[PDB]
RNA sequence: CGCUCAUAGCGACGCUGCUUUUUGAUCCUUCGAUGUCGGCUCUUCUUAUCAUUGUGAAGCAGAAUUCACAAAGUGUUGGAUUGUUCACCCACUAACAAGGAACGUGAGCUGGGUUUAGACCGUCGUGAGACAGGUUAGUUUUACCCUACUGUUGUCAAUUGUUUGCGUAAUAGUAGCAUGAUUUAGUACGAGAGGAACUGUCAUGCCGGAUCACUGGUCUGUAGGUUUAUUUGACAAAAUAGUGACCUGCCGCUACCAUCCGUUGGAUAAUGGCUGAACGCCUCUAAGUCAGAAUCCAUUCUAGAAAC
RNA sequence: CUAUGACUCUCUUAAGGUAGCCAAAUGCCUCGUCAUCUAAUUAGUGACGCGCAUGAAUGGAUCAAUGAGAUUCCCACUGUC
RNA sequence: GACGGUGGCCAUGGAAGUCGGUAUCCGCUAAGGAGUGUGUAACAACUCACCUGCCAAAUGGACUAGCCCUGAAAAUGGAUGA
């Protein structure tokens, strides 16, 4: 999912948003809600969470939302991490705010995306990139 | 019961397992890079001091590396690097279980160093005062003649040869009347050579840059920081009960079982967390800081291009409790092995490393002296903070 | 004519990708081939940058103008601006856009003589846009969306629009611009048209997820 | 290598260190510190604890060139 | 059967083994009392190898799959439900292979089952009562002994020089492993559908060793700021509330809640070849020899011997 | 053929489960069948009921308040992450 | 060297030993199956059975049965007792 896309799991990281927890849409899909089910790559250990990333793709669920995507496994991305991060340049990232967005596994991400984007995100996920509101 | 899980992947390592109190107080290594270089200018080891880190922002050297151009940060660890006297040539011959020491030679000019190793020591005392007598050279002409004797000899018989170099702390910060001793193992060239200009260098003094380029790896060595015991749990990385409701510990459950009918050693247990030795390699070094004769600051900024001001790598504050470097240092990549003012030892590289991001050239910009709640950087802070006060501020805190 | 190129394998030429009357800009990808592609294409004609827009791989989707002036952001760092107008012609004015409230090239088509704004990005801020160009700004969305240059393939020869687009706004788009508006799209019916083609008026870019007809359509529409 | 200023604060972001805040009015904000982002939720110009120089600047109680500023 | 074609892949009726990870059979051991089941924790080992390393077959064109050797070096996941191993789903992953260690692991835990008393039902009982039936509530003691382990002194309670330094290095341990994107390459291959690899680069997952320049965490710095109540006549400035609360908080410790660092040589196994016989040809084998594993042993790193 | 058994024969012992209720603190099979709740439920709840073995003061069914009782889910809860 | 009848009859209208069914004979020769595969549209072409030239003394085979090997995998580190 794709996987061909665009470029590379893109340098250094933080994760943070981890299974469990509930995060904005931040998109013109009628779900408000994407609860994350699991991340797509984290392989693991003993008791410990696959951890989301801002950027790495994320199974979800729309815990509360439109009807017709109530329940269900749905998929999408995270863009905006509660907690901060060191970036390639030196630099830390902050939102309190937390989101993803939701998108087929294809990689393309249906219309607009509301309020700001990572970055990292945006360089690793061009569609994101393209219907971008705002890249911090 | 299979396990069942698969990941237990040994928590720790047991390729560092005896875990103790290392044995020497400064970095140490008992291995050295081998012979394929010119002579002298390869003495392969240097002993430093550190004195802490600090950040500096320089430019990427990767193609399709967020920009092969484009700036980050990175930490470093500054290390004041005084430079240091050899004194003892010193003679190994390869022998059926490896190398011996045949015999030293020592320098007729200075034998302090002898001396600073003996006020700290004996205790009924027969010869504090000055004097011997685990044999060491004195005078003029008569032990001359014998100290030929010994050069020639070595240098006939077989084997590669050290100098015992060591350490000018008495001009450093920290005030310490005995001196770290230390071998450089001298690679390359040939034996005649090696034996030859030991004994022409004892009164010279050699300097880090000496050893090292501005753009060479390191084989850095120290002591790791005395934390001191404590039990399995930070010692080794293991788990604990989250929910918590336990009547036992923070230790371990299942020390073997009732496996082989006794504990083995591969179980992690409460000991200590601190002077280990350990080596970490590949060190890019960012740096050779120069010497400070106690005039100039541009000779450790670094250039003056990009770095735009003239100031010593010492923080605004500057170092009060701290190794204050005044002397010759290094930027390496962060972080080393050791306390903030520890005693370390550097090698060369063993396989000395010609990949990228490793052998190409690295170009710094903006070193920082920064500070919080407690003074700020350089020129700036200097100039809000001392309106205020007329004798508790002086940038300084003393 | 037009051809049919990829980026890190993907249909989207205007990501990395950025391409006007004149001025193109890439930004350095991992893969250098395709960097070079551009560079053989444009030859003693338009100066690629080869330089990483923000510090970023993202390029097309983060800039605006065309050749009267050229835009960026806040986001971008004094050094990023320096090289950029170093790339390209100093006649062009290449200038940082004060008081970042969304992420230009999304929200700014533009042609020749005026430009497709927003709208809701503050007055101020148009007012700057507005200057750095010298073209006139004019405030109205794309039916369903509120991006336009994502929505909207604008140059002075042809516009491709997605087929969500009303009858009425399209109407009025047209008769604004001074330039008619096309129902279609690019890449096997994928949304975003802008990002699928990239539009030079002497030579039109694509991706290579196009068919034989969507790409001869596009061609007819651009004066080619 | 570029300083840059706070955007809550009258004093200077050294270069490099620090922490940003992108809150999600499609406007960044960056910060030196925990004391002052912590100001800026509560929403109280940082006027609160007298350390910190912009309650000098504002009052001007031994303060010449921190009040001008 | 697999079109055709016994053995690419399977394999009838039939026949021989091994295993102790099933359950029985047995009753040797224990009723002067081995604390029974699971889960957590943690190591170790086995290989009957799921992944990865290297190889060889295929109905192996490519792709993916299947079969087999060497090999246990490194991985072997997140959850719902279940007292539960077992079971069954969702999700990731290169893969989520089976096992052993007193059915590993109760002076390591928990007690969810099973284990007493109280008690509800249902079936059975004239009844007291019964149940490999269901339900519910039910005190988990002790290491201050020896050993084993971990670290910490000290010693040949002198081997028949003091005293130290700088050293060696036997013995033992030993560490990094795995992925993706792109480059190759939309190339090779393929009528098309589709669609690789060596090689290069940038990254990433887990593993390990350090460190605190940044960021965050913490606060007896009882460091400042604020304020509750009481006390000291008032202000003042203090006390108590076992640190009164709250904000801020260096130094210090510490976080995938951050940063840095993780090598190169020989020896081979399988296996693929050479020259070349026995067996005038032949054949990688017999004599001989080449290439060749995440393998072994060195280099590296840890420790440093009643060793110098 | 009914789901079921009012019924008719017949035997046992006098009769042969009416109202209701239900995999219930009562259902072996059993993780029953269906619907729901959850991304996924040997769990929960609502339906179905030849019910191994429900049922009328051995009291049947209902239920407001009440409950250091028993279970499920959601929300406040994030070092019981 | 490995033929003539001969492309044996059939199926075919190509299967001409060899997709393939059934008969499977005779000549001539040192010898040559109405043919062992490879190959080909099936042939052609090549090879095999079959024979002979040279070299020059042993060769071939089906079994039995000693030792060895394969078969012959499992749990602390280990056992002809070393």
């Amino acid at each position: 999912m794709s996987k061909a896309q665009a470029v590379g799991s893109n340098y250094r990281v933080s994760l943070g948003l981890p299974v469990g927890a509930v995060m904005n849409s931040a998109d013109n899909s009628g779900a408000k809600n994407l609860y994350v089910i699991a991340v797509k790559g984290i392989k693991g250990r003993l008791n410990r969470l696959p951890s989301a990333g801002v950027g790495d793709m994320v199974m979800a669920t729309v815990k509360k939302g439109k009807p017709e995507l109530r329940k269900k496994v749905c998929t999408g991305l995270v863009v905006r991490q509660r907690k901060h991060w060191k970036r390639k340049d030196g630099v830390y990232i902050y939102f309190e705010d937390n989101a993803g967005v939701m998108c087929n596994p294809k990689g393309e991400v249906k219309g607009n995306i509301l309020g700001p984007v990572a970055k990292e995100c945006s360089d690793l996920w061009p569609k994101v990139a393209t219907n971008a509101g705002t890249i911090v | 019961m299979s396990h069942r899980k698969f990941e237990a992947p040994r928590h720790g390592n047991l390729g560092f397992r005896p875990r103790k109190r290392a044995a020497r107080h400064q970095g140490k290594v008992k291995s050295f890079p081998k012979d394929d270089r010119t002579q002298k200018v390869h003495l392969t080891a240097f002993m430093g001091y550190k004195a802490g880190m600090t950040h500096v922002v320089r430019d990427l050297e990767k193609p399709g590396s967020k920009m092969h151009k484009k700036e980050i940060v990175e930490a470093v660890t500054i290390i004041e690097c005084p430079p240091m006297y050899i004194v003892g040539l010193v003679g190994y011959v390869e022998t059926a279980q490896g190398l011996k020491t045949y015999k030293t030679v020592w320098a007729q000019h200075l034998s302090d160093n002898f001396r600073r190793r003996l006020y700290k020591n004996w205790y009924k005392s027969k010869s504090k005062k000055a004097f011997t007598k685990y044999v060491k050279q004195y005078e003029t002409e008569e032990g001359k003649k014998s100290i030929e004797a010994s050069l020639q000899a070595i240098k006939k018989r077989c084997s590669v040869v050290r100098v015992i170099a060591h350490t000018q702390v008495h001009k450093l910060k920290l005030t310490q009347k005995k001196a770290h001793v230390l071998e450089i193992q001298v690679n390359g060239g040939s034996i005649v050579e090696k034996v030859n200009f030991a004994v022409a260098n004892f009164e010279k003094t050699v300097n880090v840059t000496g050893v090292f380029a501005e753009n060479e790896l390191i084989d850095v060595i120290g002591v790791t920081k005395g934390k001191g015991f404590n039990g399995v749990i930070k010692r080794w990385g293991v788990r604990k009960l989250p929910r918590k409701t336990h009547k036992g510990l923070r230790k371990v459950a299942c020390i073997g079982a009732w496996h082989p009918s006794r504990v083995s050693t591969t179980v992690p247990r409460a000991g200590q967390l601190g002077y280990h030795h350990r080596v970490e390699r590949n060190k890019k070094i960012y740096r050779i800081g120069q010497a400070q004769p106690e005039d100039g600051k541009q000779i450790s900024t670094g250039k003056t291009e990009f770095d735009l001001t003239e100031k010593t790598i010492n923080p605004m504050g500057g170092f009060a409790h701290y190794g204050m470097v005044k002397h010759e240092f290094l930027m390496l990549k962060g972080c080393v092995a050791g306390p903030r003012k520890r005693a370390l030892t550097l090698r060369k590289s063993i396989t000395t490393q010609t990949g990228r991001a490793a052998l190409e050239k690295i170009t710094l910009k903006f070193i920082d002296t920064s500070s919080k709640f407690g003074h700020g950087l350089h020129q700036t802070a200097e100039d809000k903070t001392k309106y205020f006060g007329v004798k508790k501020s002086r940038s300084t805190k003393a | 004519m037009a051809t049919r190129l990829q980026y890190e394998n993907s249909c989207d030429v205007g990501v990395f990708l950025k391409l006007t009357n004149k001025y193109c800009l890439v930004g350095q990808c991992g893969s250098k081939q395709f960097l070079h592609t551009v560079e053989n294409r444009l030859a003693d004609h338009i100066p690629v940058v080869e330089t990483s827009i923000a510090g970023t791989r993202i390029v097309g989707r983060l800039s605006a103008g065309n050749k009267n002036g050229l835009l960026l952001p806040n986001t971008c760092t004094d050094q990023e601006l320096q090289q950029i107008r170093n790339s390209l012609p100093d006649d062009v004015v290449v200038q940082r856009i004060e008081e970042k409230f969304s992420a230009l090239g999304n929200c700014i088509a533009t042609n020749d003589y005026v430009a497709l704004v927003h709208p809701d990005i503050d007055r101020e801020t148009e007012e700057i846009i507005a200057d750095v160009l010298g073209v006139e700004v004019f405030r109205q969305t794309v039916s369903g969306n509120v991006l336009v240059g994502t929505y909207c393939a604008l140059t002075n020869q042809g516009a491709l629009v997605h087929p969500m687009t009303s009858i009425a706004d399209q109407d009025e788009l047209s008769s604004l611009l001074q330039v008619p508006l096309v129902a279609g799209t690019v890449n096997r019916g994928n949304e975003c048209v802008a990002a699928g083609c990239v539009v030079n008026d002497w030579t039109a870019i694509v991706g290579a997820d196009t068919t034989a007809t969507e790409i001869s359509v596009i061609e007819s529409i651009f004066a080619l | 290598m570029k300083t840059s200023l706070c955007n809550y604060s009258e004093f200077k972001i050294y270069p490099a260190r620090g922490m940003k805040f992108v809150r999600g009015d499609s406007k960044v904000f960056h910060f030196i510190n925990t004391k002052v982002e912590s100001l800026f939720f509560r929403k109280i110009n940082p006027r609160d604890i007298r350390w910190s120089m912009v309650y000098r600047r504002i009052y001007k109680n031994t303060t010449t060139d921190v009040s001008a500023k």
